[PDB]
DNA sequence: TTTTTTTTTTTTTTTTTTTTTTTGA
C-alpha cells in the first residue's frame, strides 16, 4: 500500500504541469490556418513546400522499462483530458490493461490509427525526397520540413484524403447562434483528435522522430477541417511521450528494387530528438517539462540493480561488474542445445540465427517423442503484377522463386516471418482466377505458451477447465467483462448454452474409483434433490432479445449451476472442484491434433488480442462463415473455398479454447510511384514465445531468458536491453560476457539523462 | 574555443583555491595565498585554438618544512586540491560554462613506475609552455617568471628549495571511502542480506587460504567437474586438460586465479583456446585459469576462463566460458 | 434546501430508462437505486467556516439515526459520465412535500428503490430539462442532416439519440461487479471512496481534486476509524446486483455520521501533511543535486540512496502510521506528527556542511600522518 | 588467410446466417 506513495505525492507536479502546458493559447497569427493543409495538397514534390510552423508542446516522461512509469499515465487519465495512444498494439494494449484496471478508459488504439495510418501506407516509400538543411542553427521551421519530406508519400497522402473527402462537422453546430463540445458526442465516429490536446503516446522510444513532427501536423489538420473548438480557442498540441529513451530504438527499412537488398538502419526515435536537438529542447522547454521515473519495481535483487544503474547510465564498467556476471555465462552449446533450460525464451541477435534454433527443437522434441505438427501456410502471387513490376524494375528478368529470396519477410508481419522454421515454397501458377499461388510448412509445437501476432478473431467454442474454475467464472462474471459492458447480453447467451450443455459432464465423474456404493448413493441422492428443487431431464434454453431475458433465463441457469458446482464440491471435496470440467455447444473431439468441432453456430463472435498469453492446441476445418468474410481479395476466396483453410485453435489463460481466422496481407512497394497490390499471404500469424531477436525483445517483457551473443557485433545497448528483459537475475543464461568482451558502447543519450537527472527543473519521481 | 583572459582569470581562481587548500592540509605551513607562488604551464593547441583539450600542469612546491611521502599521499593531496577548486565560486563561474566534465585532476599519474610530461616538452603535437599568473602580492615578479625555467620547480622528487625540522606527511585518506559509498552499503545489509566474503565461503568447503596451497585443494576436486563440462558442451578440445595442475595466480579477496598450466605431452605445451577456432599454432597460444568467487545467495561459483594471444579474441584481456556451482 | 449529488444505476441500462423517465413515458423505467449521495447546503457565511465548523455542519447533516436533517431536498441524480469531472448529472428533482421526502428518507437510509411515480411527479422542469437543452440543439442540428423536443428527438432516430447519451455520460452504467472492483473491496472504501472520488473530490475542490482512484483508496485505508460488526453479519463479498449493493451502504455506519463527515476533511489533512514532509524532502534534493559537482558513478549513488533514505519502506510505514487516524472529530483526533522529514535530515542531509567549503568529508577519514 | 551482411512498428469495423460425400482411362 506504500508502494504507490512516491508515485501518487510525485506525479502531481507532473499533473499540475501538463494543465499548463495545454491550457496555453497561441497569437492569432501562430495558428495553421487552412489554407495551409489546402496547399500542401496542391504541391506534388516536397521541394517547394512553404517553411512553416507548426507549434507544439511536449512534456517527457522517461524511467526504466517496468519502472511503473504507467502510474503517472494513470493519473493523467483520471484527472486531464488526454488521448491515450501507443506506438505498437502491444504496448497499446498493455496501456489499456493498466488503465482499466483502475478506472474506465477508452479503447486505446495506435497514434498510428490516431493521426489516419491505413493499409495502403504500411509499404509506403516513406525515405526517398532529399533535404540540404539551411540550419546550423537549425530553425524548427527547417526541421518540421525535414520530417514532412521524410514522409512525403504519407503526409500527402493523408492531407489528400482528408481534404478532397469535401462543411457540416463542428463548422455547422458553432454557428449555433451565429455547443461544440456536445458536438464530438451527437456527431459520432468523428476523430479523437478533435476533442482533446494532450497526446499520451506510450513507448514513443519505438517511433522515429519523423513521425513527431507528423503528429502535430496531423493534429492540425484534424482540428483545422472541423473547425475544433479547441482550434477556436487557440489551443496547441502538448505531446506526452512516455518510454525508455535507453531501452529502446526504432529502425527504417529501405528495399533497393533491383539488389533485393533489404536494408534496416537505425534511427532517431522521438525521445532522441526531443532529448538531444537543441532546437526541441528551447522550444519545448524540456528543462521544465521533464519528468524521470527512477525505480525499478519488478527487480528485487541488489547486484543486479547496480548492473542496470551502471548499464543505463552510462558508468564505467569495473571489475566487479565483470565478475559478477561472470555468474550468468554458460557455453553456447548448452543455449542451443533444446534438451537445456527448458521453458526459457532463447535471444538471438540474428533472423537465421532464431530460424536455425527454432528448427532443431523441432527435430529433437520430434525424434525423442508435445507434438511437432505440420501446418499449412500459402501464398498468392499474380501474374500482371510481376509483370508489370518486373518491367519497372530495369530488370525484367527475375524468377518468382527470387522474387520471394527477400519479399517473403516484406510480405506479411516480419516478426514471425523471418523466425519460423518452413518447408520449400510450392510456387503453381492457380491462375485460373487469374493466379500463381505458393505453398509451404511452418511447423509448430503442440500445446505451448503462443503469441498472437496480427489482429486475429477469437470464436469461444467452450471451455476446458475443472469444475471449480468455471464456478469462478460465473461467480465474478470475468468472462462478461472481457466482452464489453455495452453487449452483456451476447455474452450471457453463451454462458446460458454452456450450462444447459456441460450437465452431462457430472455423470461421467460418477464413474470415479475410490468412491463408496453410499458415496456415490448420496451423490445421486442430492443430484435429486437439487432436480426438486430445480438429472438433465429437459430444461428449455434459449430467450429473446430482451435485455431482461439475460437477466432471468440466464440468471437462473448461472445459480443452477453455481449452486450445482457448490452442491458436490461439498459432496466429494477437493476431488469434484479438480475434476476436469469441458462445456461445448458441440460435440467436440480432439484426437491427437486434429480437432472436431462440427458444424458453428456463431454463439459468441469475438477479437483475439495479441497480448493475451494463449497456448497451441490444434488445427479443426469446421469452416466458418464468421472467419469467412471474404469478399484480387475474392480471387483468393475462390481458391480458400477450394482448398480447406486451416483454422488454428489456441487456448487463453483461463483455458477457454478458442478457433480464430487465418491472415492475409499485402505487398505494394515499387519505385515508379505506382503502389499497385502484388501479393497477399496467408498464413497463421502466432509466435512461439520461446525464441525471439533481441530487438523485438525490447517490446516485451521475458520471465526466463538465455541471451545468445555473436562477438564482433556486442552493442552494449543490446545487452542492457537482453538482460532487462527478466526481473530476476537467477533464471538468466548468457552466452559470453558482454562486459568481458569488446563491446561498442553509445553513451551519447545516458550522458544526457545524467545531466537531466543534474537539472533544478526535472522532476525526478522515485 | 575559449579567449586567454578567461583561462588566465580562471588559472588565478585555481591559484587561490589550492593555496587555501593547501594551506589546509600542511597546517603548520604559512602559504600566504598572495605571495605563495605556483606555476602553470599550457599545451599548444591571442585565440586558444583548443578544439580537444587545454592541456594544464599545476606545479606548487611543498610548504616547508613539509615534504611528502608515498603515492597514495600525492593521491590524497591531488583529490583535496580537486574537490578544493570546485567550491571557490569564481573559477566555477569562469570556466563552468566551458568546461563538459568538471573534472580536472588526474590522480593516476603517481603510481610507481607511471610518466608525466615535464614541462617544456612536446607529444608525439603541443609543447607544455608557461602561461604566467603573477601571485598578487607577488615581491620579486623577475624572479617567478624565471623560476619556471629552474627544473627543480616542475620535478617530483626534487632537491627541495639549513634545515632545522621537517614533517613528513607520508599518509592521508584511504580509497573507496565515500559517505555516499558508505551509507548506501550499509543500507544493502539492512534491507537486502548479508553477502559472505569469499574466504569465509571457501571455509564452508574446508579451505583455509592462510597456508600455501589449500585453495589448489579444492581446485583439484574441482578440476574434474570442469573438465567433465568441457568434454560435454566444448568437444572439439577434449584432451587437453587430462593432467593439468592449477597454479594459483591472482588473488583478490573475492576472485582467486589459479592458472592451468600442464607438464603432460610438452611442457610448455600451450592450452588451445577454446573458443575461436584458430590454426594448428594460432589456437595453441592460449592459457586457462580457473576463478572462484562468491555469487547467487552465496555460494561458491567456478568459473573457466582464458586468456588468448591471437587478433581474434581481445588480446592478453580475460575471458570467461562457463561457470559451474560448486 | 439541503442539496444531493446522487449516484444511480438502474437493473439494465440505465440511460435508455433515465431518457424514458425524463420522457414520462411507461415504456421502460426500472425503479431507481441510489447507493452514494453527498448532501451540503450552500454556506452563508464569508469565510465562517472552519474545519471543526464544517464537521459540525456535516455531522448535522448526515443523521446519525438515519437519512438527513432538512425539510426540502434538491437532489441532483448523477451518472459516472465526463465532460475532467468524475461523473454528470442526468435529471434534478424536487422534494418538498410529506409523501416526497417521506420516500426520500426512506430511500436514502435503506436502500429501497425509488419508484418511477415519485420521481416523475417531481421533476424540476424548471431544470431538470434545461440541464441536457444544449444535447437536445445539438442532437436536432445532427439529424436534421423541451419535453415534446425531447420526445420528438426519441422518435426520429431513436440510434442517435441513444449513442449521443452514451458517448457523454459516457461510464453510465458499467457492472454491479465492476464498482466492487474499482472501489475496494472493503465496505469502508465501498461506501467513503465512492462518495469521494466520484461525487465530493472536484465540488468541495482541494488537492484531491487533482488524486487519483488508487490515491483516494489509500487515504481510505489509513482512515481506520472504530469498525463495528455488520448486524446482518452481511459480507462485502456477498453482493450481486445493485439492490445488494445499495443496501450494504445505505445501512451502512460509514454512511451516516461522524466517518462520513470526518472523511473528506481527513483526505485534506493527511495530503497537507504528507505534502509537508516530502516538499521539504524535495527541495532538499533538488538542491544537493544541482550543487554536488560529483563524478557520475557517485553522483548516481547519492541519487539512488537519498531517494532511499528518504522513502524508504520502513520511514514510509513508520509516517503512515502516524498519520492514521482513530477518530473523525478533528479536535479529537488521533494522528500525530509524522517523523519522515526530520529522520531524514537528521541521518543524512545533516552531512551537507561536509561538502560547504569545509573540506570536513576530508576530516571524516583525513588520518593526518606528518611525521617530525 | 580475409571475412562479411543486426535488430522494429503501424495496415478495423463488428457481434448471425443456404452442407456435402466414385473417380478415373
Ligand atoms: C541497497 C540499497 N537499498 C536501496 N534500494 C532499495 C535500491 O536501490 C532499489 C533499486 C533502485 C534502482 C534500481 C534500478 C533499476 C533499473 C535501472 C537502474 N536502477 C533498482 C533497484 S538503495 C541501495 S544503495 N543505498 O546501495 O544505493
Ligand atoms: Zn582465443
Amino acid at each position: 500500500a506504500f508502494l504507490n506513495f512516491t508515485s501518487m505525492h510525485g506525479v502531481q507536479p507532473i499533473l499540475k504541469r501538463i494543465r499548463e502546458l495545454s491550457q496555453q493559447q497561441l497569437d492569432g497569427a501562430q495558428v495553421p490556418h487552412l489554407q495551409w493543409f489546402r496547399d500542401v495538397a496542391a504541391l506534388e514534390s516536397p521541394a517547394g513546400l512553404p517553411l512553416r510552423e507548426f507549434p507544439f508542446a511536449v512534456y517527457l516522461i522517461t524511467g526504466n522499462a517496468g519502472s511503473g512509469k504507467s502510474t503517472c499515465v494513470q493519473t493523467i487519465n483520471e484527472v486531464l483530458d488526454c488521448v491515450v495512444t501507443g506506438a505498437t498494439r502491444i504496448a497499446a494494449q498493455n496501456m489499456y490493461a493498466k488503465l482499466s484496471g483502475a478506472f474506465l478508459s477508452r479503447p486505446i488504439n495506435t497514434i498510428f490509427h490516431e493521426f489516419g495510418f491505413r493499409g495502403n501506407h504500411v509499404q509506403a516509400q516513406l525515405g526517398q525526397y532529399p533535404y540540404t538543411l539551411t540550419s546550423n542553427p537549425a530553425s524548427l521551421e527547417d526541421l518540421q520540413r525535414r520530417d514532412l519530406t521524410y514522409y512525403w508519400e504519407v503526409i500527402l497522402d493523408l492531407t489528400k484524403r482528408a481534404l478532397a473527402a469535401s462543411r457540416n462537422e463542428f463548422r455547422a453546430l458553432a454557428a449555433l447562434e451565429r455547443l461544440t463540445r456536445l458536438a464530438p458526442a451527437t456527431h459520432g465516429a468523428l476523430p479523437a483528435f478533435t476533442r482533446s490536446n494532450v497526446i499520451v503516446i506510450d513507448e514513443a522510444g519505438l517511433l522515429g522522430r519523423h513521425l513527431l513532427t507528423a503528429v502535430v501536423y496531423c493534429w492540425w489538420m484534424i482540428n483545422a477541417l472541423y473547425h475544433t473548438p479547441q482550434y477556436a480557442a487557440r489551443l496547441r498540441p502538448v505531446l506526452v511521450c512516455v518510454g525508455s529513451p535507453t531501452q529502446t530504438a526504432s529502425l527504417e527499412s529501405t528495399f533497393e528494387h533491383q539488389k533485393l537488398r533489404c536494408s534496416v538502419r537505425q534511427s532517431e526515435n522521438v525521445l532522441t530528438y526531443l532529448i538531444c536537438n537543441r532546437t526541441l529542447r528551447e522550444y519545448a522547454r524540456l528543462s521544465y517539462s521533464w519528468a524521470i521515473f527512477i525505480n525499478n519495481k519488478r527487480c528485487v535483487e541488489h547486484e543486479f540493480g547496480n548492473l542496470m544503474k551502471v548499464l543505463e547510465y552510462g558508468l564505467p564498467i569495473t571489475e566487479e561488474h565483470m565478475q559478477f556476471v561472470d555468474r550468468f555465462v554458460v557455453p553456447e552449446n548448452y543455449i542451443t542445445n533444446p534438451a537445456n533450460l527448458p521453458g526459457w525464451t532463447r535471444l538471438f541477435s540474428s533472423h537465421k540465427e532464431v530460424s536455425a534454433y527454432m528448427a532443431k527443437l523441432h527435430a529433437y522434441l520430434k525424434v525423442t517423442r508435445f507434438v511437432v505438427f505440420t501446418l499449412p501456410v500459402l501464398t498468392f502471387v499474380s501474374v500482371k503484377e510481376f509483370d508489370e513490376y518486373r518491367r519497372l524494375t530495369h530488370q525484367p528478368g527475375l524468377t518468382i522463386e527470387k522474387w520471394l529470396t527477400a519479399n517473403a519477410s516484406r510480405i506479411t508481419n516480419y516478426s514471425q516471418s523471418q523466425d519460423q522454421d518452413a518447408g520449400h515454397m510450392r510456387c503453381e501458377v492457380h491462375s485460373k482466377q487469374q493466379l500463381v499461388v505458393a505453398r509451404n510448412d511452418v511447423t509448430y509445437v503442440l500445446n505451448s505458451q503462443i503469441a498472437v501476432t496480427a489482429r486475429l478473431r477469437k470464436l469461444v467454442f467452450g471451455f476446458s477447465g475443472t469444475f471449480r474454475a468455471f464456478e469462478a467464472v460465473l461467480r465474478d462474471d470475468s468472462f462478461v467483462k472481457t466482452q464489453g459492458e455495452t453487449s452483456v447480453e451476447f455474452a450471457y447467451r453463451f454462458l446460458s448454452r454452456l450450462i444447459f450443455s456441460g450437465l452431462i459432464s457430472f455423470y461421467n465423474f460418477l464413474q470415479r474409483p475410490g468412491l463408496d456404493a453410499t458415496q456415490r448413493t448420496l451423490a445421486y441422492a442430492r443430484m435429486g434433490e437439487l432436480t426438486a428443487e430445480i438429472f438433465y431431464c429437459h430444461y428449455t434454453p434459449g430467450e429473446p432479445e430482451t435485455t431482461a431475458a439475460v437477466h432471468t433465463q440466464f440468471a437462473l441457469l448461472k445459480r443452477a449451476f453455481l449452486g450445482r458446482f457448490r452442491i458436490l464440491q461439498e459432496l466429494f471435496g477437493e476431488a469434484f472442484e479438480v475434476a476436469p470440467f469441458s462445456t461445448y455447444v458441440d460435440n467436440v473431439i480432439f484426437r491427437g491434433c486434429e480437432m472436431l468441432t462440427g458444424s458453428p453456430r456463431g454463439g459468441l463472435m469475438s477479437v483475439a488480442l495479441q497480448t493475451d498469453n494463449y497456448t497451441l492446441m490444434g488445427y479443426t476445418y469446421a469452416r466458418v462463415f464468421a472467419f469467412a468474410d471474404e469478399l484480387a481479395t475474392a480471387n483468393v476466396a475462390e481458391l480458400l473455398e477450394e482448398a480447406p483453410l486451416p483454422y488454428v485453435v489456441l487456448r487463453d489463460q483461463h483455458g477457454f479454447m478458442s478457433v480464430v481466422n487465418t491472415n492475409i496481407s499485402e505487398f505494394v512497394e515499387s519505385i515508379d510511384s505506382t503502389e499497385l497490390a502484388m501479393a497477399i499471404n496467408a498464413d497463421y500469424g502466432i509466435s512461439s514465445k520461446l525464441a525471439m531477436t533481441i530487438t523485438r525483445s525490447q517490446g516485451l517483457s521475458l520471465d526466463k531468458v538465455a541471451i545468445c551473443f555473436t562477438p564482433g557485433n556486442l552493442r552494449l545497448n543490446s545487452a542492457y536491453v537482453a538482460m532487462s528483459r527478466t526481473t530476476s537475475s537467477e533464471f538468466l543464461r548468457m552466452n559470453l560476457n558482454p562486459l568481458r568482451e569488446r563491446h561498442e558502447r553509445d553513451d551519447v543519450i545516458s550522458e544526457h539523462i545524467l545531466s537531466a537527472l543534474r537539472d533544478p527543473n526535472v522532476v525526478i519521481v522515485y | 574555443p575559449v579567449p586567454f583572459r578567461r583561462l588566465h582569470e580562471a588559472l588565478g581562481h585555481f591559484r587561490r583555491g589550492a593555496l587555501a587548500a593547501v594551506q589546509l592540509l600542511f597546517p603548520a605551513a604559512r602559504v600566504d595565498p598572495d605571495a605563495y607562488p605556483c606555476y602553470f604551464f599550457k599545451s599548444a593547441c591571442p585565440v586558444c585554438s583548443c578544439t580537444d583539450k587545454i592541456g594544464l600542469r599545476v606545479c606548487m612546491p611543498v610548504p616547508a618544512p613539509y615534504v611528502v611521502h608515498g603515492s597514495l599521499t600525492m593521491r590524497g593531496v591531488a583529490r583535496v586540491i580537486q574537490q578544493a577548486v570546485l567550491l571557490d565560486r569564481d573559477f566555477v563561474e569562469a570556466i563552468g560554462s566551458y568546461v563538459k566534465n568538471f573534472l580536472l585532476i588526474d590522480t593516476g599519474v603517481y603510481a610507481h613506475g607511471h610518466s608525466l610530461r615535464l614541462p617544456y616538452f612536446a607529444k608525439i603535437c603541443g609543447r607544455l609552455l608557461p602561461v604566467f599568473v603573477i601571485p598578487p602580492a607577488c615581491k620579486d615578479v623577475p624572479a617567478f617568471v624565471a623560476a619556471h625555467a629552474d627544473p627543480r620547480r616542475f620535478h617530483f622528487h626534487a632537491p627541495p628549495t639549513s634545515p632545522r625540522e621537517i614533517r613528513v606527511l607520508h599518509s592521508l585518506g584511504g580509497d573507496y571511502v565515500s559517505f555516499f559509498e558508505r551509507k548506501a552499503s550499509r543500507n544493502a545489509l539492512e534491507h537486502f542480506g548479508r553477502r559472505e566474503t569469499l574466504t569465509e565461503v571457501l571455509g564452508r568447503y574446508n579451505v583455509q587460504p592462510d597456508a600455501g596451497g589449500t585453495v589448489e585443494g579444492f581446485a583439484s576436486e574441482l578440476l574434474g567437474r570442469i573438465v567433465a563440462c568441457i568434454e560435454t558442451h566444448f568437444p572439439e578440445h577434449a584432451g587437453e586438460y587430462q593432467a593439468v595442475s592449477v597454479r594459483r595466480a591472482v588473488s583478490k579477496d573475492d576472485w582467486v586465479l589459479l592458472q592451468l598450466v600442464p607438464v603432460r605431452g610438452t611442457l610448455q605445451q600451450s592450452l588451445s583456446c577454446l573458443r575461436f577456432k584458430h590454426g594448428r599454432a594460432s589456437r595453441a597460444t592460449a592459457r586457462t585459469f580457473v576463478a572462484l568467487s562468491v555469487g547467487a545467495n552465496n555460494r561458491l561459483c567456478v568459473s573457466l576462463c582464458q586468456q588468448c594471444f591471437a587478433a581474434k579474441c581481445d588480446s592478453n584481456r580475460l575471458h570467461t566460458l562457463f561457470t559451474i556451482d560448486a | 434546501p439541503v442539496e444531493v449529488t446522487a449516484l444511480y444505476a438502474t437493473d439494465g441500462c440505465v440511460i435508455t430508462s433515465s431518457i424514458a423517465l425524463l420522457t414520462n413515458s411507461l415504456l421502460g423505467a426500472e425503479p431507481v437505486y441510489i447507493f452514494s449521495y453527498d448532501a451540503y447546503t450552500h454556506d452563508g457565511r464569508a469565510d465562517g467556516p472552519t474545519e471543526q465548523d464544517r464537521f459540525e455542519e456535516s455531522r448535522a447533516l448526515y443523521q446519525a439515526s438515519g437519512g438527513l436533517n432538512g425539510d426540502s431536498f434538491r437532489v441532483t441524480f448523477c451518472l459516472l459520465g465526463t465532460e475532467r469531472g468524475r461523473t454528470r448529472p442526468m435529471f434534478v428533482c424536487r422534494f418538498e412535500r410529506a409523501d416526497d421526502v417521506a420516500a426520500l428518507q426512506d430511500a436514502l437510509a435503506h436502500g429501497t428503490p425509488l419508484q418511477p411515480d415519485h420521481i416523475a411527479a417531481t421533476l424540476d422542469a424548471e431544470a431538470t430539462f434545461a440541464l441536457h437543452a444544449n444535447m437536445i440543439l445539438a442532437l436536432t442540428v445532427a439529424i436534421n442532416n423541451g419535453q415534446r423536443g425531447l420526445t420528438t428527438l426519441y422518435v426520429h432516430h431513436e440510434v442517435r439519440v441513444l449513442a449521443a447519451y452514451r458517448r457523454a455520460y459516457y461510464g453510465s452504467a458499467q457492472s454491479p461487479f465492476w464498482f466492487l472492483s474499482k472501489f475496494g473491496p472493503d465496505e469502508k472504501s465501498l461506501v467513503l471512496t465512492t462518495r469521494y472520488y466520484l461525487l465530493q473530490a472536484q465540488r468541495l475542490g482541494g488537492a484531491g481534486a487533482t488524486y487519483d482512484l488508487q490515491a483516494i483508496k489509500d487515504i481510505c485505508a489509513t482512515y481506520a476509524i472504530p469498525h463495528a460488526p455488520r448486524p446482518d453479519t452481511v459480507s462485502a463479498a456477498s453482493l450481486t446486483s445493485f439492490a445488494a449493493i445499495t443496501r450494504f451502504c445505505c445501512t451502512s455506519q460509514y454512511a451516516r455520521g461522524a466517518a462520513a463527515a470526518g472523511f473528506p476533511l481527513y483526505v485534506e489533512r493527511r495530503i497537507a501533511a504528507d505534502v509537508r514532509e516530502t516538499s521539504a524532502l524535495e527541495k532538499f534534493i533538488t538542491h544537493d543535486r544541482s550543487c554536488l559537482r560529483v563524478s557520475d558513478r557517485e553522483f548516481i549513488t547519492y541519487i539512488y540512496l537519498a531517494h532511499f533514505e528518504c522513502f524508504s519502506p520502513p520511514r514510509l510505514a513508520t509516517h503512515l502510521r502516524a498519520v492514521t487516524t482513530h477518530d473523525p472529530n478533528p479536535a479529537a483526533s488521533t494522528e500525530q506528527p509524522s517523523p519522515l522529514g526530520r529522520e531524514a535530515v537528521e541521518q543524512f542531509f545533516c552531512h551537507v556542511r561536509a561538502q560547504l567549503n569545509i573540506g570536513e568529508y576530508v576530516k571524516h577519514n583525513v588520518t593526518p600522518r606528518e611525521t617530525v
